[PDB]
């Protein structure tokens, strides 16, 4: 694999060059679907090597969903330098996989025939797409896990396949998907950045280091934030917001070229908070009117061989909208908000309109770019400030 | 999937 754009050139793609995706040489001057719909899709699931079954997860089932948790935690994504590894919550893991309309054929599961070892993941989502000028009915593909013993044995492509052999079978034939890894062919590169709440931690665990030109004192002061949020009537979302959140997200969202586009039963899902999952404040003002609101979720890591520090908890800028107070301020308080939760650290991607306040209020830039990619669909690239969509 | 990042 390639992160690089670079080593990205000097690549052949055996699977993705079979896939109605645009090459990564070319550039795209059209707007439509790579290839037309199927009308018939095959009805039997791709062959899997020998000793393997596939197997639809019912996360329901508390040992289920334990086993996925478990599955990812072990072999899910990992930093560069094998330092950290994405530490995704069961309940997490029920708020990302089951909004409305889950399926559970959607969430692809791989076991072992003998021991009922579950060795394979993928899943999909339904999710309204607006792309440009065209709205579509689309998938979310993420939680793409091979096991660690059965790595570069071709079952990547499988589970691919599968899932969109699933899909196909709803009458869905376009997807969206991130991914730290460059393939045939981005839609627009997004790159994370990093604000430090806790400074010691990320340093003693080197999640970073010191300025040479810098001490461990001086790092911390100006690291320091406020112990409460300034903004007046910032407070939780509550069932009696959700409406308006709806309302400001819809309104948001139209000034980018690639975005959700939510039910409200959607907006409760994906905003109502839950401890550990998902936060969500809303600025109520002088009036009694919801006008602006903040969000982060929660996604904490593995700090692999560490005798000491376990754990690295981690916040994830969502989606936050403004109309009455100043952006910079909606994310001063998520930073105050989020020191006060035990955070250590705050990442936001630089993309919707994060640049104007991502070196303003101290974030330091990551190593991994986040590639965004539409599947079956060809439509000019475009820069990061126009990407109006989150993933988990 | 999504992406793990560092600082740098
Ligand atoms: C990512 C992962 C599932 C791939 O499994 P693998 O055994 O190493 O790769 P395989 O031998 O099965 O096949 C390689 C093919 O899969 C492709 N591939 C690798 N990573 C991919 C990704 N995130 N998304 C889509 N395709 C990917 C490769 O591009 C390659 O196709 P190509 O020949 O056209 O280049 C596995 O490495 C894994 O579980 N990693 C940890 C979690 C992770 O990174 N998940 C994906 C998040 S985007
Ligand atoms: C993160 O886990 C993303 C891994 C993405 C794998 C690429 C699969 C994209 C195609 C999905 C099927 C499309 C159905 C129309
Ligand atoms: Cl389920």
């Amino acid at each position: 694999p390639a992160k690089t754009m670079e080593e990205a050139s000097k690549r052949s793609y055996q699977f993705w060059d079979t896939q109605p995706v645009p090459k990564l040489g070319e550039v795209v001057n059209t707007h439509g679907p790579v290839e037309p719909d199927k009308d018939n899709i095959r009805q039997e699931p791709y062959t899997l090597p020998q000793g393997f079954t596939w197997d639809a997860l019912d996360l329901g089932d508390r040992g289920v969903l334990k086993e996925l948790y478990t599955l990812l935690n072990e072999n899910y994504v990992e930093d560069d330098d094998n330092m950290f590894r994405f530490d995704y919550s069961p309940e997490f893991l029920l708020w990302a996989l089951r909004p409305p309309g889950w399926l559970p054929q959607w969430h692809c599961g791989v076991r072992v025939v003998s021991s009922r070892k579950l060795v394979g993941f993928i899943s999909a989502i339904p999710a309204n797409i607006h792309i440009y000028d065209t709205e579509k009915k689309m998938v979310e593909i993420n939680f793409l896990c091979v096991h660690k013993k059965l790595r570069s044995k071709r079952v990547a492509p499988v589970l691919i396949r599968e899932i969109t052999r699933r899909v196909h079978l709803e009458g869905i034939f376009q997807a969206v998907y991130t991914a730290g890894v460059v393939l045939p062919k981005p839609v627009g590169t997004c790159r994370y950045w990093h604000r430090s709440l806790n400074p010691r931690k990320l340093i003693e665990v080197k999640f970073s280091h010191l300025s040479r030109n810098m001490t461990m004192q001086r790092t911390m002061k100006l690291y320091r934030l406020p112990e409460t949020p300034k903004t007046a009537g910032l407070r939780p979302m509550e069932t009696k917001d959700i409406p308006v959140v709806h309302q400001l997200l819809t309104r948001y969202l139209k000034q980018f070229h690639l975005t959700p586009v939510m039910s409200q039963e959607e907006v409760e899902h994906w905003f109502y908070p839950q401890e550990n999952i998902i936060d969500t404040f809303v600025v109520e003002n002088a009036n009694g009117e919801v006008t602006d609101f903040l969000s982060f979720y929660t996604l904490p890591s593995t700090i692999m061989n560490h005798p000491t520090h376990k754990s690295l908890k981690a916040a994830y800028s969502f989606y936050n909208v403004h109309t009455q107070t100043p952006l910079l301020d909606l994310m001063s308080d998520a930073l105050v908000l989020a020191k006060m939760k035990g955070f250590d650290v705050f990442n936001a991607l630089d993309l919707m309109e994060n640049k104007t306040f991502l070196e303003k209020l101290k974030f330091g830039i990551g190593d991994g770019n986040l590639q965004y990619y539409l599947y079956n669909w060809k439509c000019p690239s475009m820069g990061a400030e126009k990407v109006g969509l989150v993933l988990q | 999937g999504n992406c793990f990042s560092k600082r740098r």
